[PDB]
């Protein structure tokens, strides 16, 4: 009843439109900081290399 | 009363998917039916959004192409997971035509019969799609798979120029090898639902070769969850292959055009034609080389009439499986052989591997099953 | 308020007059399109504890649609118990709580029984009470706590190969459109 | 020959995490459903 | 009496082992194809010996699923593999082959 | 066309199940999983292997053979 | 002509499956905004933002 | 192995069927001859000449 996976359950798995809900909500914020990782760690494993690292040799 | 159980399309959904009896028993051999499916949905809508840009004229098939991989909105993701995809449908058939010669599947002669057409339909279909981009592998390969026909006595000569459209391979051949290719998935899926109507039937078979009405369970959600997880092992596998290795399984002749004047020195198949090929080429005879091709894949049609055991799975019959080891490794040989030129060592070892082939099937695995049967005093 | 719930979904057997006209949606439909023979609903008590369901008696093929039915039946309740139904549950346990207290030998039990479980006798005029402030949102909500997402015990015996799966009737216990 | 190379790079990085999120999530999944029958217990209790 | 048909008997036991249906607790007549011939011998078998065979195959389908095997004590020993189909069964092909010699006549 | 409650007829046998949320996916995952996949490949292994080594040996003689044979000599 | 479904039992009904329907809608704006980025809503949520500045 | 359909019944059988079996060969043959207009066999029948002199 302190734990958490409990009111996880309680606020927003028990129904099923909840569910959907914390699943679509999920979803956003997930595409986000998977996006923001993925090509942070991309672009720091090739760490200059890419067009994005060669933009300021050619002027404004 | 159910609205799942009664309505006249549900009906059908239900008892193919969700109440079906299915055996406790299955196992990861059993995942490439769906699998197959998948592969056929992949190949009709990658193929659909690759036909929303390509062109069937001879001077343009290449630029169309090229157009697709570097113009078009992620046209490269399309163009080689159809690709891959065409590979992906290759491996799963493989596996599905194997699991089913060794838990002895074949004995349901229809959904299996119907299977032998499957497999050369979506042999035909790949064929006429490596044609499509008008590579030279596309223009020779169209050249010799159809000259197959040549080899029918008397009217194999008119009926090459039939299907080409004239005297050589053309404008004409293309333009029709487009439209074959579209329509050919489609008769393939209303075939793939033949298929499931006679394997319904009977139900499926299982790893043990014995009936399993006494511990049947219902395809939801136990075949549901399993085959997903099988599908995404499915998208895995392609998705490695298109992302880290696009060409890995391709010829890099293919890009460059097609040109009627020379075939390529080093030319071979697509790596799943590779022991079919290795089989027609050990015969220098051109009746013989085509019938031996023929008879390569049309053998599985026999298999039911060989089956001499007591036994219906593999399981139980270590003779057996020492045989069926012995032919997927002589395949796995002439698929080698297949990729290497006509000279001295692979000449001879091809001839031999082409031999045990069918001697395997006709002789040593049915003798294996006699064996086998007077062992257990049966 | 279980009890109540209880009452609406009833009992039936194949001697009850009329069957079609029942209130009971699953005695209704479970008379007209021949699902049973019996079923009965039950709240059994222990100390802090109890078995809360229902038990049914039907041929080999019509268990897949009885559990449909009676799983319907408690999910319906959960989430859209109406006010009418829930006065029916409620009438039918005045008239079975005062209906069995009848006799010397039923009260005789009840004040030896309540005693050891409640440590009092609970008056006639309490239950009353207790019974009267039930409504459709009690039924809602104590049906919800008690059946909604919770895994059945289930117990099968005879010709049950069309009994469902464990998964399936588990899947009974919640309904994806709520 | 390939203007693609970088974007399919990316792609594939995003494919091999997401698959070493899904594949282990997926496969719990369907043990979690598997659970009944792969602890399942029989017992045959003839008569006399 | 034979040193020979004690030979024949040890390789017909490896292959029994090899076989390993006894491994899942099976009899050699539990493996056998359901045919037409097959399929009416099971019908004819009396109640005990129904009720045997269904529980055999039950236990072998489950430990099929599991991917695992009875524990060696529990293996059915070669010596102790009752033929119990086989009576039936050849009755049940005798009374075919005279329905195919009467349809010959 | 087949269906539950029509499949065959079965005498006598009890099946004890628990539910999902009663028990671990993963029981015993290493501690079994790995014994068992050892007594499978041991099981399997002198079935399955002999062909493939006798696909390698060939393949590793076939190959080396070709190599050798567009060479000369003596000439 | 449709008078079969007004009365007392149909108006708790209707109550009874208010909030559920008010959560679908929920679930389903909220999905719309998701799959077309609609650019138009999520300039809104507070670090949800693509473009920069 | 075949042995089942051999014995004087299917003797009988097979013998009542050959008028018949012939005669759909007969037909099946004609049929094949004049769909494809086979030039070999059609320029002896002795007014079926679409090829003058
Ligand atoms: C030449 C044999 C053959 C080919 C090729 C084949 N099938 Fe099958 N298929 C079978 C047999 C036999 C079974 C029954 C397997 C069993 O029950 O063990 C079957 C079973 C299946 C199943 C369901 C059970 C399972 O094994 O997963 C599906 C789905 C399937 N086939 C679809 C396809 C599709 C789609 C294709 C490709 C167009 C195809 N099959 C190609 C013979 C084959
Ligand atoms: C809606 C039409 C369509 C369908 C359906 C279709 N494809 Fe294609 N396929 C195409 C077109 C167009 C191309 C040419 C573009 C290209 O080469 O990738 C093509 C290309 C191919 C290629 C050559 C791949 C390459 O580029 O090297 C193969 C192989 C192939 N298809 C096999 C299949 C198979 C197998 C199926 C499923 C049975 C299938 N296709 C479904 C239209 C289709
Ligand atoms: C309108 C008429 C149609 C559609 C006729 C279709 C006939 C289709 C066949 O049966 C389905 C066929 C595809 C099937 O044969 C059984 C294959 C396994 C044949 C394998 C095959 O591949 C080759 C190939 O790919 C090449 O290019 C790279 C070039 C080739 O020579 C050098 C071959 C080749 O020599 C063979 C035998
Ligand atoms: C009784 O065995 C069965 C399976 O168990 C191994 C399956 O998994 C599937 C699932 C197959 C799919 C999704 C492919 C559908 C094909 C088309 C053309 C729509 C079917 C039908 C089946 O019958």
């Amino acid at each position: 009843a302190p734990t958490l996976t409990a009111r996880l359950y309680s606020l927003l798995f028990r129904r099923t439109s909840t569910f959907a809900l914390t699943i679509v909500v999920g979803a956003l914020f997930f595409e986000r900081a998977f996006d923001q990782g993925a090509d942070a760690i991309y672009e720091h494993i090739n760490e200059g290399k890419l067009w994005k690292h060669i933009k300021h040799k050619y002027e404004n | 009363t159910n609205i799942r159980k009664s309505h006249p399309l549900m009906k059908i959904v239900n008892n193919a998917f969700i109440d079906l009896p299915a055996p406790s028993n299955i196992s990861s051999w059993w995942n490439f039916g769906s699998l197959l499916g998948i592969c056929l949905i992949l190949q009709i809508l990658t193929g659909l959004f690759l036909a929303m840009h390509y062109t069937s004229d001879t001077t343009t098939a290449f630029s169309s192409v090229t157009h697709i991989c570097r113009d078009v909105n992620y046209g490269w993701i399309i163009r080689y997971m159809h690709a891959n995809g065409a590979s992906m449908f290759f491996i799963c058939l493989y596996m599905h035509v194997g699991r089913g010669l060794y838990y002895g599947s074949y004995t349901f002669l229809e959904t299996w019969n119907i299977g032998v057409i499957l497999l050369l339909t979506v042999m035909a279909t790949a064929f006429m799609g490596y044609v499509l981009p008008w590579g030279q592998m596309s223009f020779w390969g169209a050249t010799v798979i159809t000259n197959l026909l040549s080899a029918i006595p008397y009217i194999g000569t008119n009926l090459v120029e039939w299907i080409w459209g004239g005297f050589s391979v053309d404008k004409a051949t293309l333009t029709r090898f487009f439209a074959f290719h579209f329509i050919l998935p489609f008769i393939i899926m209303a075939i793939a639902m033949v298929h499931l109507l006679f394997l319904h039937e009977t139900g499926s078979n299982n790893p043990t070769g014995i009936s399993s009405d006494v511990d049947k369970i219902p395809f939801h959600p136990y075949y549901t969850i399993k085959d997903i997880l099988g599908a995404l092992l499915l998208i895995l596998a392609l998705m490695l292959l298109v992302l880290f290795a696009p060409d890995l399984l391709g010829d890099p002749d293919n890009y460059t055009p097609a040109n009627p004047l020379n075939t390529p020195p080093h030319i071979k198949p697509e790596w799943y034609f590779l022991f079919a090929y290795a089989i027609l080429r050990s015969i220098p005879n051109k009746l013989g080389g085509v019938l031996a091709l023929a008879f390569s894949i049309l053998i599985l049609a026999l298999i039911p009439l060989l089956h001499t055991s007591k036994q219906r799975s593999m399981m139980f019959r270590p003779l057996s499986q020492c045989l069926f080891w012995a032919l997927v490794a002589d395949l796995l040989t002439l698929t080698w052989i297949g990729g290497q030129p006509v000279e001295h060592p692979y000449i001879t070892i091809g001839q031999l591997a082409s031999v045990l082939y069918f001697l395997l099937i006709l002789v040593l695995m049915p003798t294996a099953g006699t064996i086998e049967n007077k062992l257990l005093k049966w | 308020a279980l009890q109540v719930a209880n009452a609406i979904i009833g009992h039936y057997d194949c001697t009850y007059g009329g069957g079609a006209h029942l209130s009971s949606p699953l005695a209704s439909i479970a008379a007209t399109n021949k699902l049973c023979q019996s079923f009965q609903t039950f709240n059994i008590c222990y100390a802090d504890t109890g078995l809360l369901g229902a038990h049914f008696v039907c041929d080999h093929m019509s268990i897949d649609d009885m559990m449909f039915v009676l799983q319907g039946q408690w999910m319906r309740l959960c989430t859209s118990a109406t006010e009418s139904e829930v006065l029916r549950g409620k009438n039918l346990l005045r008239n079975a709580l005062v209906s069995h207290l009848d006799g010397t030998t039923p009260v005789c039990e009840d004040i030896g029984r309540s005693l050891l479980t409640y440590g009092r006798r609970i008056p006639l005029a309490e239950w009353e009470s207790r019974i009267a402030e039930v409504d459709a949102r009690v039924v809602r909500e104590v049906c919800s706590k008690y059946f909604y997402d919770q895994c059945p015990a289930v117990a099968g015996f005879g010709p049950i190969e069309q009994l469902p799966d464990y998964n399936r009737i588990r899947s009974g216990m919640f309904w994806l459109r709520f | 020959a390939e203007p693609e190379h970088d974007h399919r790079k990316r792609m594939g990085l995003k494919m091999l995490l997401m698959m070493g999120l899904l594949l282990p999530l997926v496969y719990a999944m369907k043990r979690h459903k598997w659970s009944v029958l792969k602890s399942r217990k029989l017992a045959y209790r003839p008569p006399k | 009496v034979s040193a020979s048909s004690r030979w024949l008997e040890g390789i017909r036991k490896w292959y029994y082992n090899a076989a390993g249906f006894n491994k899942l607790g099976l009899m050699r007549d539990d493996t056998i194809h359901e045919n037409d011939d097959v399929k009416e011998a099971i019908r004819r078998l009396p109640e005990n010996l129904y009720d045997d065979r269904v529980f055999r195959i039950k236990r072998a389908l489950d430990l099929s699923m599991r991917q695992q095997i009875l524990p060696k004590e529990q293996w059915t020993k070669y010596e102790e593999d009752k033929s119990y189909l086989e009576p039936y069964l050849k009755e049940v092909i005798r009374e075919r082959k005279e329905r195919e010699e009467w349809a010959k006549k | 066309g087949r269906q539950f409650g029509h499949l065959t007829r079965v005498r006598h046998v009890i099946t004890y199940s628990l539910s999902p949320f009663e028990q671990r996916a993963f029981p015993h995952y290493f501690s079994k999983g790995i014994p068992n996949v050892l007594r499978r490949t041991r099981a399997c292994i002198l079935r399955v292997a002999p062909p493939f080594v006798a696909f390698y040996l060939v393949y590793t003689w076939g190959t080396q053979e070709f190599e050798k044979s567009k060479r000369k000599n003596p000439a | 002509m449709l008078t079969r479904f007004l009365g007392p039992r149909y108006r708790q009904l209707a109550r009874n499956w208010v909030p559920t329907a008010s959560l679908w809608g929920a679930v389903g704006a909220v999905g719309l905004v998701w799959a077309t980025d609609w650019r138009l809503i999520l300039d809104w949520v507070p670090y949800i933002n693509g473009k920069f500045k």
